[PDB]
């Protein structure tokens, strides 16, 4: 039972969004698509469920006016739409297979659709390389500074496959700044070439930076 | 062209359409309708005098009544809406208790006392869950009868008065039944019970918004002679009409059916993704089972000793259930969900 | 609604110990003879994953050190012995009555033997110095415990302006933390001073670990 | 303003008005209407195949069936209109007898034979008066059952097929019953029987276009448990519903009632220009008397031993009649009119 | 119990007429006003009945659209009204007391109301004397009432001898009749003989003296 | 409807004899032990009168020579001795089922010994001749049987134009008939002929009774 959720969304206050969840491997008798709202690192809230084949739907009371569940059988897909949008709605919305009331658990989960509700406009990042004429050891660490983007998030990969560290993005002046560091042996650098790849989907920008010494 | 129709001023007069069979029938008579899906907006129970009611609860509680159980789902909504007005009446009269009204869970259980009309210890509990420190046998029940109807477009008021003595029989002023050719209904503010003759007269399907515990009055019953209680699909104790329309060949009274669901839908059809076969080798009839496991696994293969197809099934909040006669062909295994 | 209250809010446990989390429901979650209670593990940035379904059933393919117990209102998740992988938040959930409800969560933090931070200092990039801004970055990698205060020295004057710090999640492999310190200035301000320093004081040593560079 | 109503594709759906009580009630269900006053134009009995019918009469007449009696007036109208086509079919088939259809006088008496369907001596007499050379015990009777309804606006056809075995029980496909709150009806193409609850459930009025002698089917009976044949106002043998709705305090079964009138109106009210008093000294109950002599004199003073007022009265083409319990207090004088 | 019906009527084709029947000596229990239509020398047709106190009415099948029985309790009078009128409706309509269906017979009868439905116009009659130049023992005299519409006329001889009245015949759309009287020849013409012709529908009376040429 | 058929249609009976009429109903007119059958007498120009009520009950003030018999389908009104007054049509009627229906009637005619008609001829009046027309009138008075032939001769040639005959109903006292024959022509047509004759031939004698007049 494989669940695929829609992509991230950036939406103006008061507007509306409709996200999707396609369910492979389901049967009529199970396949209740539940929906949950989770702010970053906060409790999950239950919204409701819908059965693409049955059109059985049940909403929680907190979401009756807010969410609307719809379905397309042939696509075996669930759709959830969020009425007037507020910053309290910016969160991750999880799709997950469940059952009726006293039945089962949350077996399988989709990956989660992140929604960011904001008047601000999409801005791609600037990528600056981070290299160290000083002391050296049997290991040298390099970094990339991703500064001034909206909205979150970015993915920073190093040569596509060593130990890597990824640092949470922070808000400054209404845009985001994050960084990413990797450590490789100094016998390898800078004799070898090392590139940090920063991807920002919401601006559909991809920037590579080659790592070279100052 | 021109036609001829009989009308009467003091009967139900009008024209009515039946889409299948394309029958427009006009005349005067009795229109028995399905009130279950519209009831919350259409009907509101209302007590005659909150003062006279308040004194009778005081006189009851002094005589040792700790609480009440509503007879019908409408009656419970009434106790919720009037409780603020009653408690204000009780404080002005220096009565040393207050009235608290809870939810309606599952079967509307039966209380054994009565509230006689007029000319811990501190709370008079109405409904809620089942409580041993205020047990049912200490609570009054089925204490209202209909005095008058408030006839209108939109809402209809139903004004009720306290009864003079206790009775297990449902209030017939609220009930109805009708039959024409080969369709029949017994009907209520909460029950809609359809039977029809396809080669033989039998129970065809029902709709339950509440499951109550009064007895269905014989006077509003079709074909109420020679009924064997053991053969009434809807059990007498939950208000099954004591009628041969409440039969179904090869099934017996569903005393252990999923009536706990408190609201459910009965008819004769397979549950989704299951099969039933008539097999004498089946297990014996027992308490009703849910076609979906505790783990959400669906139970594929079912059978019954000598019931008849289609199988008697109940649909509820948490899923589909089969009548007592239906059993899993793989016998008791797995994580089964059973009723009481 | 049935409200699940989980205790404790956050828990710190050493490798190999016994972890106990509890979930307290406001009304019974028991029906048909079963307890409609479940336990979930959520690694950060990821969907939650089931560990125990019903009170006391090990999920298929979940390591047998996880175990569940209880009935009616009180339930308990046990991890034994807790390992480096289990740094995550743990949720209980009930589906006995609508609406389905979750616990607030228990964040598990692992205790390991303390470790010193590997400090790295990085000048502003060549691309950055030309665009009108310059940011000096210092990477503090693989230390424990999580609490730490960093000190930047510019030419011998302490610096307290425009510094922003971010902590990572505890690493699932070595159970350590990391942190990035970033000094944000105009491009011109960087060139007025020559020597730059990164100084970290940790529970490992009293004398701070220092790293520096010059232009 | 707005209200909310449930409708169903296959039930009687619509809105209906009750002028008194001023109730507009809309919904879905079953509408029992009074088909008594409209029947001649509204419903038409129709034989399934006139050719195959004639064949079944041949086999009957060969086997010693002298004639036929209709069960219901509609069946008689059917025989009159098909008789002309029937005789022609029999002539072409070298059959040596004719079919003659007479009027329906009074009670539609019961014959003991049946007409089995097919895949003097010279006349096969249907209805008319009772004739000794064609005794009822030799006539077929109640030989049709309803196969389908032919629904259309204006007229509705009712197609009939021959039964395979004999039965005294009325054909339920034509019958209906209904009750709501405190009103109940058992009804027929020819009977309309109203009962109502005023402190107590009793028979309030009925309307008869025909008097038949089939037995009323229990399945279309309200409150059919524990009924005493002697307590049925409308007697069982004349199709009286075997129901406690068919009771009335102080009256017993009207076996000698003016059912010979063949068409009559029952209710509880004084006859024009008479009085009834309860006197234990009255004469005993006997065959119902007409309140007016052969010479048009009205009988002033009546009484009853233990009936209850108002008096049970039948109104007919020839005047007013009183139930069996009511007797002339001035005893027999003059030219009394009694039923046979 | 005596029934008095209204007078005769001449009504144009397509109109409507309402005739009366007043019943003295009635009670609520009897006093059913029956109505019957009889063309000249034909079978009686029964129309229906009405009871002025009960307002009970019954129609026969032929007359449902044609007749309407109505009532005045106070005058204890019955009214019968005749819808679309045709020449086929011209007859004598009798009112008669009866009872309900199997009770009694037509005890007492009214006098009959004659109805004439016609486009024709009321015409007063001409009265011509009829006298004989030869002699006998007995003499017959006559009056010829010719050319009148509608029926009928009354011919009386001295207002009170042997008299003969001869039925009216229709010729060219008007009626013609004659009436003869016989007296002994010793009496005539020394005595005077006058026939009085009364034609009520034109409310004229014409008297003619009979004298011999 | 219940159809009453009466026979005979017309019946001739001599003074003092017995006349018997029958009424045959298509369905039984019996209920409650009675026959709902009645006999009426209708003199011309007059409403009918009741004679027998129920099958067989003599009405008040009716001569006991009227009598009724029968039940169910067959009934009989008998008159014995038939007298001079009884010249009338006689009807049977039933009131067993609606609609009430009547018989066709039996016109009772009395037989007496023949008597010849007193024939009288009348010239056109002086008042008539001035309006442009002339009617010659012939009165044939007090004859029996009703059969008779009238013949107009102008100048000895027969005439078949403008002859209209009217018979009376049989006499209530003497049981004879009479008849007025009226030959109507134009006034000018009246002056072209001199002698006018009225010739009536009756069953009494072969040679007709003749009356004529001249200008
Ligand atoms: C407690 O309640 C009972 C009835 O439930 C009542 O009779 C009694 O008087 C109360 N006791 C006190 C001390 O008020
Ligand atoms: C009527 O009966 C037949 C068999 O007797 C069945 O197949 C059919 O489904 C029935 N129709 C219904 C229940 O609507
Ligand atoms: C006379 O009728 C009987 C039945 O009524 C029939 O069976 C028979 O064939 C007929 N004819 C003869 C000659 O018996
Ligand atoms: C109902 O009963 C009351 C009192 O017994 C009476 O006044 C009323 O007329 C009754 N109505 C009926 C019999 O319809």
């Amino acid at each position: 039972v494989q669940l695929q959720q829609s992509g991230p969304e950036l939406v103006k206050p008061g507007a509306s969004v409709k996200m999707s969840c396609k369910a492979s491997g389901c049967t009529l008798t199970n396949c209740f698509m539940h929906w949950m709202k989770q702010k970053p690192g906060q409790d999950l809230e239950w919204i409701g469920y819908i059965n693409p084949y049955n059109d059985m739907t049940k909403y929680s009371e907190n979401f009756k006016g807010k969410a609307t569940l719809t379905s397309d059988k042939s696509s075996s897909t669930a759709f959830m739409e969020l009425s007037s949008l507020t910053s309290e709605d910016s969160a991750v919305y999880y799709c997950a297979r469940g059952y009726l009331l006293r039945t089962g658990c949350f077996d399988y989960w989709g990956q989660g659709t992140t929604l960011t509700v904001s008047s601000a406009k999409t801005t791609p990042p600037s990528v600056y390389p981070l290299a160290p004429g000083d002391t050296t050891g049997s290991s040298v660490t390099l970094g990339c500074l991703v500064k001034g983007y909206f909205p979150e998030s970015v993915t920073v990969t190093w040569n596509s496959g060593s130990s890597v560290h990824t640092f949470p993005a922070l808000l400054q002046s209404g845009l985001y700044t994050m960084s990413s560091s990797v450590t490789v042996p100094s016998s390898t650098w800078p004799s070898q070439t090392v590139t940090c790849s920063v991807a920002h989907p919401a601006s559909s920008t991809t920037v590579d930076k080659k790592l070279e010494p100052s | 062209g021109t036609e001829n129709l009989y009308f009467q001023s003091n009967a139900d007069s009008g024209c009515v359409i039946n889409w299948k069979g394309r029958e427009l029938k006009c005349g005067s008579g009795i229109f028995v309708t399905n009130e279950v899906h519209t009831w919350t907006e259409q009907y509101k129970f209302q007590a005659d005098s909150p003062k006279r009611l308040s004194a009778a609860i005081g006189k009851a509680w002094e005589e040792g009544v700790c609480g009440i159980r509503s007879a019908t789902r409408l009656e419970n909504i009434m106790w919720k809406q009037i409780s603020n007005e009653l408690n204000h009446i009780l404080l002005e009269n220096d009565m040393k208790f207050t009235v608290v009204v809870g939810d309606v869970s599952g079967i509307l259980a039966q209380g054994k006392k009565m509230i006689r009309p007029q000319p811990q210890n501190t709370t008079f509990i109405i409904d809620g869950p089942n409580t041993p420190e205020c047990p049912d046998n200490q609570r009054a029940w089925n204490i209202w009868e209909v005095e008058d109807y408030g006839f209108g477009i939109f809402t209809t008021n139903i004004w009720l008065k306290l009864r003079d003595s206790y009775t297990q029989v449902c209030d017939h002023r609220l009930m109805s039944a009708a039959i024409k050719d080969s369709k029949a209904v017994h009907a209520d503010m909460g029950y809609w019970i359809e039977s029809e003759k396809n080669e033989t007269w039998k129970l065809a399907r029902a709709s339950f918004i509440e499951v109550k515990t009064c007895i269905w009055p014989k006077s509003h019953t079709l074909w109420s002679n020679g009924v064997l209680e053991s053969e009434m699909i809807i059990p007498k104790i939950y208000g099954g009409p004591i009628s041969q329309h409440n039969y179904r060949p090869g099934y017996f009274t569903q005393t252990a059916g999923p009536w706990h669901l408190g609201k459910l839908e009965l008819d004769f059809d397979f549950c989704e993704g299951t099969t039933v076969v008539v097999d004498e080798h089946c297990g014996n009839r027992g308490p009703s089972l849910r076609t979906t496991t505790v783990t959400g696994k669906i139970i594929h293969e079912w059978c019954c000793r000598s019931c008849t197809l289609p199988p008697l099934r109940f649909k509820g909040e948490d899923g589909c259930w089969y009548g007592m006669e239906i059993r899993p062909v793989k016998d008791k295994e797995e994580n089964l969900v059973k009723s009481m | 609604n049935i409200v699940l209250t989980q205790s404790p809010a956050s828990l710190a446990v050493s490798l190999g110990q016994r972890a106990t989390i509890s979930c307290r429901a406001s009304e019974s979650v028991d029906s048909y003879g079963y307890s409609f209670m479940h336990w979930y593990q959520q690694k950060p940035g990821q969907p939650p994953k089931v560990l125990i379904y019903l009170a006391s059933n090990l999920e298929s393919g979940v390591p047998a050190r996880f175990s569940g117990s209880g009935s009616r209102t009180d339930f308990t998740l046990t991890i034994d012995p807790v390992e480096a992988d289990d740094a995550a938040t743990y949720y209980c959930q009930q589906n006995n009555e609508n609406p389905l409800t979750f616990g607030a969560g228990t964040k598990l933090e692992l205790k390991r033997a303390d470790a010193a931070p590997t400090v790295s200092i990085f000048p502003p990039s060549s691309e950055q110095l030309t665009s009108g801004g310059a940011s000096v970055v210092c990477f503090l990698n693989n230390f424990y415990p999580k609490d730490i205060n960093v000190k930047w020295k510019i030419d011998g004057s302490e610096r307290q302006n425009g510094v922003l710090n971010s902590w990572t999640d505890q690493d699932s492999k070595d159970s350590t933390y990391s942190m990035s310190s970033t000094l944000t200035l105009t491009k011109d301000e960087y060139e007025r001073h020559n020597s730059y320093t990164c100084e970290a004081t940790h529970k490992t040593s009293t004398s701070p670990i220092v790293k520096s560079f010059n232009r």
